[PDB]
């Protein structure tokens, strides 16, 4: 934004940018990702949030019968760590946005009342990540 | 020339009277003309479709009488023996058209009521159909004669300068073999015919001399013609459209103008011959569209009879030319006749207690 | 515009306009039935009669 | 030609109008046709005027038990709008105070 008269610090801006930006994009991955998801433990890998992530790839969400919504189910209802229960919830809620019938099977999986139930976990902020997913919900619901 | 179709549930088998004239149900103290309907039996199938069926029906009703007053106003614009104005009074297969629904007939022969009524209104519509191009087809040869006839009368019709000289000017009148004399046909009006008949030849270098000659007039200018030379004819326009000369060239021949009067002569007789049988074809055409329209009438008002009086099909119907003004009055006392019908509550609009349509010239 | 009474009574209309309607499919199929029975009777007769006479 | 049974009700302690807000009471005037054209003409004139044609009424009950789940599923939907109005008016006041 600011503009200087020296091109050397001008080019390695430049270059931070667009080397950055490569690994920005090396972020964006599914396998990678769904091992993270797998491990049991979620780090904050940055394609939670990435739009790229929730339409080019929504889909991919969706493995063998809902195979890692079904396993992201059974470790909100194991662990009830703050974090690993707002990735996941995030995650539930922006896949659901474009699917309706993910919404219906994700009723299905009875993981809506888990859900509904998360809604009073001692932290607040857990709560609201809950909150967050069911006025995902509740879109013609 | 009003008529009003009127209709009722008919629970009670003495009300035929009512249809023709009863006094306790008569129309204005027998003043009014009542008489009653003919009321044929047709076959319904369906009430569910025929909701549609009827809606369609009105539509290709509103379209049949638009045929009928297209042909009607065309009749009129044939300008002889019929018009809106004289000779209204045409004629329904030989009798008038009041005298014929007062005469209202009914068959099933030319169309089989064993058929359901929309292939009976189809049937219609594709003599109507016909109809309507015959007409359209035979009003346009009409209308190119009437055309072409008028454009050759207002051809005709002007002064020398702007009409056609077939009988007026003739080979005398023009030189023979001229090897390089052109003689024009040099109009000159009134205000200025001495001026050319002491100009003549001076009017142009090369001029024949004493070739001073009238031939003809008109309401506007007289006629005459001098006889110069080939390249003197620019020359004599020049010096001639100043002074209120004109020329016309004209070429003439024995048959170039007797072929152009044989022409609107054939064209009149021919026209004439022709307007014989298409007259003809006119009434029958305006005959058979009405009766048509009549019928088409009766069947929409017996098919809404059937939906709005239910299961069976017996009903009571009957036809009105009413009297003047008094059609008020009977609004009002048939509103105490046809009330008790619903026996409830009754803007009426046309949310009558009663089937009701009209005809009209 | 109708009491109990009329709107019934226009009801029993429709119930018996059913009925019709009842009628007039029943002769539809019964029509079908006709037709297409002798077009099985036949179609089946002159099947076999090709078989026979080409054994024969 | 009207001709079809009534079915009439009287709601009273209305709620707030969908289309105008208004807290009005209610009545229904039901009168059903199972002619198709009819049913929609009778459709297009009840929507362009005034009417709300939502469900689909049958015979199964089932539609009605169903329609009770709907109830206690509708119940959660309220108690999620009251936390929300909690929150949001938390929210506000922590804002408001610097």
């Amino acid at each position: 934004q600011q503009k200087y008269d020296d091109e050397d610090i001008s080019e390695d801006i430049k270059f931070l940018l667009e080397k950055l930006g490569e690994s920005v994009q090396d972020l964006s991955s599914f396998d990678e990702y769904s091992s993270e998801l797998k491990s049991g433990r979620l780090e904050w890998s940055p394609v939670h949030k990435s739009e790229k992530f929730w339409r080019e790839n929504a889909v991919r969400l969706n493995e063998k019968n809902y195979e890692l919504l079904k396993i992201l189910t059974k470790l909100l209802e194991v662990s009830d760590d703050p974090q690993v229960l707002a990735v996941a919830a995030h995650d539930v809620g922006e896949y659901v946005r474009h699917y309706p019938r993910g919404k219906r099977v994700i009723e299905q999986l009875g993981g809506k009342q888990l859900v509904m139930n998360h809604m009073h976990h001692e932290d607040q902020q857990v709560r609201y990540n809950a909150l967050l997913a069911v006025q995902k919900l509740m879109v013609h619901n | 020339t009003e008529f009003w179709l009127i209709s009722a549930p008919g629970e009670k088998t003495c009300q035929q009277t009512w249809e023709k004239l009863h006094a306790a149900t008569t129309k204005n103290n027998n003043l009014a003309v009542s008489s009653k309907f003919n009321i044929p039996d047709l076959k319904v199938g369906t009430l569910d479709v025929l909701v549609g069926l009827s809606d369609e029906l009105a539509k290709l009703d509103a379209f049949v009488e638009g045929v009928v007053k297209k042909v009607a106003q065309y009749m009129a614009d044939v300008l002889e023996d019929s018009k809106d104005k004289v000779q209204e009074n045409l004629l329904a297969s030989g009798v008038d058209l009041v005298t014929y629904i007062t005469r209202f007939q009914w068959d099933m022969a030319k169309y089989p009521i064993k058929q359901s009524l929309k292939n009976i209104s189809e049937i219609i519509a594709k003599g109507v159909t016909q109809i309507d191009n015959d007409l359209k087809s035979r009003a346009s040869a009409y209308n190119n004669l009437k055309g072409n006839l008028q454009n050759l009368e207002r051809k005709n019709a002007g002064s020398l300068l702007t009409r056609s000289l077939a009988e007026i000017v003739k080979k005398d009148d023009f030189v023979l073999d001229s090897e390089y004399l052109v003689t024009l046909l040099v109009v000159v009006p009134k205000l200025n015919h001495n001026d050319w008949i002491k100009q003549y030849e001076t009017l142009a270098e090369m001029v024949v001399p004493r070739s001073s000659n009238v031939l003809s007039e008109d309401q506007d200018s007289y006629l005459c013609n001098v006889t110069l030379f080939r390249k003197a004819v620019d020359d004599f326009r020049h010096k001639a459209r100043e002074n209120k000369f004109i020329v016309r060239d004209f070429q003439y021949n024995e048959e170039e103008m007797k072929a152009d009067k044989e022409e609107m002569t054939r064209l009149s007789t021919d026209k004439k011959k022709q307007f014989g049988p298409l007259v003809r074809w006119l009434k029958v055409n305006f005959s058979e569209a009405f009766i048509a329209w009549i019928h088409i009438k009766a069947l929409r008002v017996f098919v809404e009879s059937v939906l709005r009086y239910g299961l069976p099909v017996n009903f009571q119907a009957m036809l009105l030319q009413p009297n003047k003004k008094s059609v008020k009055k009977l609004r009002e006392v048939l509103h105490e006749l046809y009330k008790h019908l619903d026996s409830s509550a009754a803007s009426q609009q046309e949310y009558y207690p009663y089937v009701y349509y009209k005809i009209d010239c | 515009a109708l009491s109990d009474a009329d709107v019934q009574k226009q009801i029993k209309h429709m119930m018996a306009f059913i009925e019709q309607e009842a009628n007039e499919k029943a002769e539809e199929i019964d029509a079908k039935a006709e037709e297409e029975f002798n077009i099985e009777k036949g179609r089946l007769v002159q099947t076999q009669r090709l078989k026979i006479m080409e054994y024969y | 030609r009207g001709n079809v049974f009534l079915r009439q009700a009287e709601i009273e302690n209305p709620l707030e109008d969908p289309v105008t807000g208004d807290y009005v009471h209610k009545s229904v005037f039901i009168i059903f046709f199972q002619g198709d054209q009819l049913k929609n003409r009778v459709k297009k004139i009840c929507e362009g005027f005034r009417a709300s044609l939502y469900p689909c009424p049958e015979t199964p009950q089932e539609r009605k038990e169903m329609a009770s789940g709907v109830n206690t599923r509708i119940d959660d939907l309220q108690m999620v709008l009251n936390q929300t109005e909690d929150h949001r008016q938390r929210v506000l006041q922590a804002a408001a105070k610097n």
